[PDB]
RNA sequence: GUUUUUUCACUGACCCGGUGAGGCGGGGGGGCGAGCCGGGCUCUCGCUUCUGGCGCCAAGCGCCCGGCCGGCCGGGCGCGAC
């Protein structure tokens, strides 16, 4: 099943693959506004767990909090 | 085809007009400032009855919202008469007083018998 | 426990500059192709007094190298500038007074 | 015959002498924040040392082979929404009065039949935006002996199915007549991905500077020789 | 090789300055200088400085393309403006 392969792939955030993807997206997300609508979940897999079904009426925003 | 200006201005996108699937309110709210509801009562004051006999006018008490145009039809529609001009002042009481100067083809003191003031 | 005068000066409202009759921001002309690779000619219109500046300014009206309009820049007036003097600005412009170059 | 008034009136676009013409400024436009953003994302992919699990979606099936796989994949359209209705009229003919092979779309219903070895071929799309959906799949097919191929476009792979986009497409069992073309597609795929995956694992993307920064190194090479 | 690590420039986040983000970087066509008996090259400039005018909405040279009776009544597209 596809989701379990993305599941453990998101647990190796220290990896060469995910030290690139979390670094070039963290670039990308700073250039967009502080609080805007994401067209989809960045993680389909993680949103599966938290109850997001990909039907009409479910909304996902991508907001930043100053650290 | 090349960008002639160095500023990307937003392109003029098509917009559609309001086609309502239901009207918001069921009917249009009726004209509550009628020609009866705009002129309350004519003043029968000695100063007013002087103004009617001396200056070819009538003195009405008018609803505070009224224009000089609305009165110019209000006195025309209800008394079959014409108006030279209207001079509206709001009294210290808080009500409007229209000095409806009648055109000289009609008589002011004679039409005061029609409205029933003496 | 009262704030000192310098701390109050930093805030604003009262210790701000009186920029009403100030005849504008004394700055150069913006760099473009007619500054970097060659020169451009613009005439000195009138030397003028800026209230809140010891030195006078100069309305130097250049022709716009791109648009039909005619641009006007508030320069710091060099000593020996006069009205109707041609002030040239850019790389290939000469080395004399007012004549700005890199 | 000729008109002597018709005069050549030329312009001298030398600096200051005459006004400039309406020439190309496309590459000096202040673009919207989203157009600037997506462009210098594509640039960071070309500068930053891209790890080879992401770079393997640049090694794509070429122009000549892509259309050949789509040709046979166009035989196996999963039925249209209105073709669905046309099966349940062939139903109450027998009641009142086996299935043909298709493609299997998505990452779930492909990767559940890569370990199972019920896929004779996998068709990966290269431009899945949250890449992690697919990153594992080129590696997965190498272990289970399923020939994986990567295509240029998730939309054009989503054309074969009746949707907007589709990430992956697999062949389970095919028509006994049309095994020939399906088997010849495998050899050009298997010997271009699966037989050399350990070469794909040592294949780094980006680390290429700007073309005026690359062209300044050439100046610092042509000065000492 | 692997890491600790001083030292040069690298850009790619990140910061700054200007702009109405208007010609940036390579390369070529085109002019000044250098070397071989029309020849193929190493590098330089690339158009406005004698005066309180004028300059925008292209002339020019190409090429297809609308009628009526190969001759008569126009629009569009390229260099010009690599």
């Amino acid at each position: 099943g596809a989701y379990k392969y993305i599941q453990e792939l998101w647990r190796k955030k220290q990896s060469d693959v995910m030290r690139f993807l979390l670094r070039v997206r963290c670039w990308q997300y700073r250039q967009l506004s502080a609080l805007h609508r994401a067209p989809r979940p960045t993680r389909p897999d993680k949103a599966r767990r938290l109850g997001y079904k990909a039907k009409q009426g479910y909304v996902i925003y991508r907001i930043r909090v100053r650290r | 085809k090349i960008r002639t200006s160095p500023t990307f201005r937003r392109p003029k996108t098509l917009r559609l007009r309001r086609q309502p699937k239901y009207p918001r309110k069921s009917a249009p709210r009726r004209n509550k400032l009628d020609h009866y509801a705009i002129i309350k009562f004519p003043l029968t004051t000695e100063s007013a009855m002087k103004k009617i006999e001396d200056n070819n006018t009538l003195v009405f008490i008018v609803d505070v919202k009224a224009n000089k145009h609305q009165i110019k039809q209000a006195v025309k529609k209800l008394y079959d008469i014409d108006v030279a001009k209207v001079n509206t002042l709001i009294r210290p009481d808080g009500e409007k007083k229209a000095y409806v100067r009648l055109a000289p083809d009609y008589d002011a003191l004679d039409v005061a018998n029609k409205i029933g003031i003496i | 426990g009262r704030v000192i005068r310098g701390q109050r000066k930093g805030a604003g409202s009262v210790f701000r500059a009186h920029v009403k009759h100030r005849k504008g921001a004394a700055r150069l002309r913006a760099v473009d192709f007619a500054e970097r690779h060659g020169y451009i000619k613009g005439i000195v219109k009138d030397i003028i007094h800026d209230p809140g500046r010891g030195a006078p300014l100069a309305k130097v009206v250049f022709r716009d190298p791109y648009r039909f309009k005619k641009r006007t820049e508030l320069f710091i007036a060099a000593e020996g500038i006069h009205t109707g003097q041609f002030v040239y600005c850019g790389k290939k412009a000469q080395l004399n007074i007012g004549n700005v170059l890199p | 015959v000729v008109n002597p008034l018709f005069e050549k009136r030329p312009k001298n676009f030398g600096i200051g002498q005459d006004i400039q013409p309406k020439r190309d400024l496309t590459r000096f436009v202040k673009w919207p924040r989203y157009i600037r953003l997506q462009r210098q994302r594509a640039i960071l992919y070309k500068r930053l040392k891209v790890p080879p699990a992401i770079n393997q979606f640049t090694q794509v099936l070429d122009r000549q082979t892509a259309t050949q796989l789509l040709k046979l994949a166009h035989k196996y359209r999963p039925e249209t929404k209105q073709e669905k209705k046309q099966r349940l009229l062939a139903r109450a003919e027998k009641k009142a009065a086996k299935r043909p092979p298709v493609l299997r779309a998505g990452v779930n219903t492909v990767t559940t039949l890569v370990e199972n070895k019920k896929a004779q071929l996998v068709v990966i799309a290269h431009d899945v935006d949250p890449i992690e959906l697919v990153v594992f799949l080129p590696a997965l097919c190498r272990k289970m002996g399923v020939p994986y191929c990567i295509l240029k476009g998730k939309a054009r792979l989503c054309r074969l199915v009746h949707r907007k986009t589709c990430t992956t497409v697999a062949f389970t069992q095919v028509n006994s007549e049309d095994k020939g073309a399906l088997a010849k597609l495998v050899e050009a795929i298997r010997t271009n991905y699966n037989d050399r995956y350990d070469e794909i694992r040592r294949h780094w993307g980006g680390n290429v500077l700007g073309p005026k920064s690359v062209a300044r190194i050439a100046k610092l090479e042509k000065a000492k020789a």
